[PDB]
């Protein structure tokens, strides 16, 4: 769930979800985040809308 | 004293002084009135904080009292003398808008129920139309929600955070973050439950293409 | 928004909730933060159960 | 709708809504005066438990 | 809350929600105004639509 | 049902739904494949599309 | 995805959903595990009792 909060808190700024800003972000917060953990999530969220996600929220 | 007039300013200049009187003059349609139930409509509004007179053409002479002082309450600039046939003139403290509830809801005085109609209301510079005096109480408390509604909803999709706000901006925030997790199938403690779920219910129809 | 997703990241891997953290991970995002918002978020936050509240949803 | 954000204002203040109060509100935003509508609201809130009001939220 | 209201109320007859407007609102509700809240509110404002967010809830 | 979730399995991960997969996943799970059972099941697969009833049962 | 229905097949056949069977399950359907994303899952299901959450999943 870090790693989700850490990609919504990079897509709330208009900032691309990919390795490198997950990364820096979760080290910001003062983790060493799992790298498989940051891929998985990157290559998950892609065909993902997120804002109709949000708003569409059932 | 009523063996004769009915003399014209003796009756205008008396209802002069008592229109100046009152902040409130309205006229009121009484012809629906028997002379008791009117008595008992003029004894009320005694209570009420105002009182009830009944004439006809020297009625007409709000233009005496306007001109008097310094108003648009008479004939001369006004909109359309809304007197009628059997009105009265009737001139209290109390505020337009009680007035007409007050005379709507006393009807007093077998369930056969009369009173006095509105035809128009003047206090300090305007004119009061029935149609404006009609509050639609409902509506305004409707309308109350809603702006309330519309300010809760705003702050909290904006996060900005009060009292009022803060439990819901992060629960939104969280159902967000959860919600886009379990969408992209995305496994953690908080979503592995619906995740599963899901999976499940694939199984579920999938196995129904079996024979 | 951005503070309370920054706010949640912190919360999710143990690091307290104010203005020095909330920083470090909004500039970490790539954007310069609003102090007045950070500020108010970690106010707000005084004396708030945060797992409570989630729990208390959905 | 002005009237009734400066009502819930003056509400959320500690404020009594009365034409007063409502006009220096109304005034500041740069609304022209409308006595009747001024008046009206005044008639309609005059009894009302706001608190009541706000707390049955729909 | 009450930077909130007079922000809706100035956005209801077209008034444009700044530092300056808000203040002139919150003072003539009898109030004075605080800079960070004003500033935080403002913050929270760019890129919204408020027609639309002002509409959902659950 | 672990033929089905076997089947779910190889299509998450873009492996076709054949014999000699689906022999090799049921035995890392310690099944013994009835044949029968196999040749049913992707038979019974052949055509459908498993995107679709993923997509309706979430 | 794979991590869950390789989790699920060893659960409708009675197999722990360990480190070891879950890894085998994975390469005998031609992938590679990756360990953060087997513990995540271990992780995510400590304490979780799956026949309980499958019975309200239907």
């Amino acid at each position: 769930m870090e790693y989700v909060y850490a990609a919504l808190l990079l897509h709330s700024v208009g900032k691309e979800i990919n390795e490198e800003n997950l990364k820096a972000v979760l080290q910001a917060a003062g983790v060493e985040p799992e790298e498989a953990r940051i891929k998985a999530l990157v290559a998950a969220l892609e065909g993902v809308n997120i804002d109709e996600v949000i708003e569409k929220a059932a | 004293m009523a063996h004769v007039a009915e003399w014209k300013k003796k009756e205008v200049e008396e209802l002069a002084k008592l229109i100046k009187s009152y902040p409130v003059i309205a006229l009121v349609d009484v012809s629906s009135m028997p002379a008791y139930p009117l008595s008992q409509m003029r004894r009320l509004i005694r209570e009420n904080g105002g009182l009830l007179r009944v004439s006809r053409n020297t009625l007409i002479e709000l233009a005496i009292k306007k001109a008097a002082k310094e108003l648009g309450k008479p004939e001369l600039e006004k909109l359309v003398e809304y007197i009628d046939r059997g009105a009265g003139i009737l001139v209290t403290n109390m505020n337009p808008f009680k007035l007409y509830k007050f005379l709507q809801q006393n009807r007093q005085p077998q369930p056969l129920e009369v009173g006095l109609d509105v035809l128009a209301v003047y206090e300090d510079g305007i004119v009061y139309t029935p149609d404006v005096l009609a509050i639609d109480e409902q509506e305004y408390i409707d309308m109350l929600q809603k702006a309330y509604m519309h300010a809760f909803n705003l702050a909290v999709n904006i996060a900005y955070p009060t009292p009022e706000t803060i439990e819901a901006i992060i629960q939104k925030a969280f159902l967000n973050a959860k919600t886009v997790a379990i969408e992209a199938g995305y496994i953690t403690k908080e979503t592995i439950q619906d995740i599963i779920g899901r999976a499940f219910r694939a199984m579920l129809l999938l196995a129904q293409q079996l024979p």
